[PDB]
């Protein structure tokens, strides 16, 4: 038969690169979590890819900033993924 | 806002 | 481009650790005596429910887990069949530190930990399949500082 | 003025996972980045962007194999690109 | 989709670190004392050195680099101006372990420690262009394991 | 074939 790795097929999706913190709005949810649904919910039913998506996670959650610590957060995906993941809407 |  | 199958209905299994309640963390271990409770966390764990049983998935909660639950609800479901499956998901809303999470217990969970319970030997049912893991804890207290650039 | 993450605007190639070996074969480079350098050289031309082609470089690398040691390799990309990443040819 | 913009000519530095003899490692550090020569890795820098040029970057070369020299390489590029380029490019070819590359005298760089010399604040005339790393180097000795899969 |  054929074979590929053991670890192939996964998509880490971190809130943030290592050494930092991630930020959590009481009143409304993780800058992380509630703009990964946003974007899904946006741009699956286009057929997007998860990495483009997670793309633009990057690019929202860095515009977003703590102006009481001067913080900002960069999420951070890793992936051994073999092809292109879609989650079609139908 | 709080931290994780 | 190749592109996964992602045809099953359901498409898998959408797990949802959230982690709210610390006091059990605050009690046991020293360094975590002022860790906070996770006020909010309902609110991304139902967003990401409303948003991925809008695609498909078949959505498993558990709330305010330590780390041996944690350890558990993984082995339940790596010894699941997932024939008939196109994709597993896992998020973790939780507190961390570098290259873990914590149980409500303030116990640690290695990253690596979680998501090598879904390899292909340990879960061949899923094999060639994605396994997705969101994660949403801290990674260490430094506050990520920012840098100027002109505007799009 | 804007601000964006330190961080902001990595994409980091490695090779394999986490702990295990990568394979060079002395007659003719090593596996990942063979693969990396004649799927870029392919694709760039087509305007496809970096995160598709290191999903390409994946899939090749996941199908070769040592049958000496009854190894494979996983290469990993890692990221905090905010925007689609092309190199064009022209 | 919003698009890094990569129309400069050059595009950036490539810079290319490629390590091949490891006699020093064997020499002075006893748990190194059988690793061996990278044969074969020029051929690697060549294929890097063809596809770069041919994609308008300005390919940067280096040989058989202990730790501090590739460290010092690094600083020459973080205080550079690139206010004049799209991108920058760094390939590591050596070899490494857990977390690590190795320089040819076998001392250890962390990965982090090489990515983090070109963060925005460190080298601001990269700020909001995508940095690029490419790591040719072992990450632990293990074998990585087969799993069965049906044939696409 | 070699390791790296």
């Amino acid at each position: 038969t054929r074979y590929i790795p053991d670890e192939a097929d996964f998509l880490l999706g971190m809130a943030t690169v290592n050494n930092c913190v991630s930020y959590r709005n009481p009143a409304e949810g993780t800058w992380y979590i509630q703009s990964l649904c946003q974007s899904l919910r946006e741009r699956c039913p286009r057929g997007d890819d998860i990495l483009t998506i997670l793309t633009e996670v990057n690019y929202e959650v860095s515009n977003k900033d703590d102006k009481k610590n001067m913080g900002k957060q960069m999420p951070q995906p890793t992936f051994t993924l073999r092809k292109k993941l879609v989650f079609p809407s139908d | 806002i709080e931290t994780x | 481009d190749k592109v996964y199958q992602m045809k099953s209905k359901p498409r898998g299994y959408c797990l949802i650790i959230n982690n709210h309640n610390f006091a059990k963390a605050r009690e046991k271990v020293p360094k975590l005596h002022s860790i906070r409770d996770r006020n909010g966390t309902h609110l991304d764990a139902g967003a990401l429910t409303t948003t991925f049983e809008e695609l498909h998935f078949e959505i498993k909660p558990h709330d305010d887990c330590t780390v041996e639950q944690i350890y558990e609800i993984l082995k339940i479901y790596q010894l699941m069949d997932h024939s008939n499956m196109d994709c597993f998901i896992c998020c973790i809303l939780s507190h961390g530190d570098k290259g873990i999470i914590y149980g409500t217990d303030g116990q640690e969970a290695p990253i690596y930990e979680l998501t090598s319970q879904f390899t292909g030997l340990k879960c061949p049912s899923l094999a060639g399949k994605p396994k997705v893991f969101f994660i949403q804890a801290c990674q260490g207290d430094n506050y990520q500082k920012g840098i100027p650039v002109e505007t799009d």
